[PDB]
């Protein structure tokens, strides 16, 4: 269905048992190694991309047309970018920083993230992975020891190409709440083209003809007879 | 004369060390193979402003670091000049030993020789340093 709650279940995925999240903010941290039982751990912050390559094909096998409304599927690269800060302080060497662990911690969220199709939204029909980039590239202005020198900044990117589909009916105006009022005024005083609504079968009408012996016509009208005026429920008669 | 020149403008030079500035840096080379050369003043040096730029063992990959470079202005010509192709060191620690646990590692990386009485040179830091 919609892309925020599934977007809500991507980071909860996430953060549910792998990636340890400190911060969510696009920026690398200057605060001290966070201590957690007496034990230091490197800062780290996950920066959330937005959205891109939002395209809706309509030309795959797995869209039923149920009849109701129709249906769509949605593309889409949802990225996210985690980076940890490494003082210099404690990592001297560029060789003794554990970007081995960092790399394992990174496959163990792509895994866990691909696993969870009936776990992010019912509605995943794909989830595919873009190869991912690890960089060890210095900290945006971070310094550590003396003489100034740039902190050890790893920074690691998860890029998942997800399809998945999507309706009509589930978008309301409770979901751009913050962003567009409900039922507003159009751009050049032109009239708003009105969505079909759901037709409800409230009566039935049928009205047969008696055609003539050698075969039905149904085009001219002196060859059929009416019979009679069918309402399929009776208390359709007087109301309609 | 540019023989006496240069010991008189370490004699003169060597009254900035008297005087308590924060500029001054301990240089110190290993111009002969295995021992020190340490230059005599404490010269000052400035910081020329990092820069980030893409890692010079591969220019091409992701590794990319900061370079970070000092500008030694006054330093004198009775150093030998093939001291200059051997690593420096600033604010080096000398123990019981003649080896150094501590200071921050860089390189020559480009001499400035216009003064006939001075060299003045900008070193490059090491991408890994002690402190």
């Amino acid at each position: 269905m919609t892309k925020p709650s599934l977007i809500s279940a991507k980071i909860l995925q996430h953060i549910n048992s792998i990636v340890w999240l400190q911060s969510k903010g696009i920026q690398e941290p200057l605060k001290p190694d966070v201590i957690v039982n007496n034990v230091a751990y490197p800062p780290n912050v996950i920066a959330e991309k937005p959205v891109t390559n939002i395209e809706v094909i309509t030309n795959s096998s797995m869209i039923e047309n149920t009849g109701g409304v129709r249906q769509f599927l949605c593309k889409a690269v949802f990225e996210y970018t985690i980076v940890w800060v490494f003082s210099r302080e404690v990592y001297k060497t560029y060789h003794q920083i554990p970007r081995s662990q960092i790399q394992d911690l990174l496959v163990f969220c792509q895994q866990f993230v691909i696993s969870a199709y009936q776990g992010i939204d019912p509605d995943i029909t794909n989830i595919d992975l873009k190869p991912s980039q690890v960089l060890v590239k210095p900290t945006e202005d971070v310094n550590s020891d003396v003489s100034n020198s740039s902190s050890w900044s790893v920074v690691a990117d998860l890029r998942f190409m997800i399809e998945f589909l999507t309706s009509l009916d589930e978008f309301l105006p409770i979901d751009f709440n913050k962003i567009q009022p409900p039922t507003w005024e159009l751009l050049d005083d032109l009239d708003p083209i009105v969505p079909e609504q759901p037709f409800t079968l409230n009566g039935l009408i049928i009205s047969l003809n008696k055609s003539e012996l050698p075969k039905v016509r149904a085009d001219e009208s002196d060859t059929y007879q009416l019979e009679e005026i069918l309402y399929i429920p009776p208390t359709i008669e007087d109301q309609i | 004369l540019y023989s006496n020149l240069i010991n008189v403008k370490q004699k003169v030079i060597s009254i900035r060390e008297k005087l308590g500035d924060p500029r001054l840096k301990s240089l110190v080379f290993e111009y002969p193979a295995g021992q020190l050369f340490r230059v005599t003043p404490k010269l000052k040096v400035s910081m020329v402003p990092k820069n980030m730029i893409g890692l010079p063992l591969d220019s091409k990959s992701n590794i990319t670091i900061s370079a970070d470079d000092y500008y030694i202005t006054d330093v004198s010509r009775n150093v030998p000049e093939a001291a200059f192709r051997t690593r420096a060191w600033l604010d080096p620690v000398i123990n019981d030993s003649g080896v150094i646990v501590s200071g921050i590692n860089c390189r020559c990386h480009v001499i400035n020789d216009k003064s006939g009485l001075s060299y003045d040179l900008i070193l490059r830091k090491e991408r890994e340093v002690r402190v």
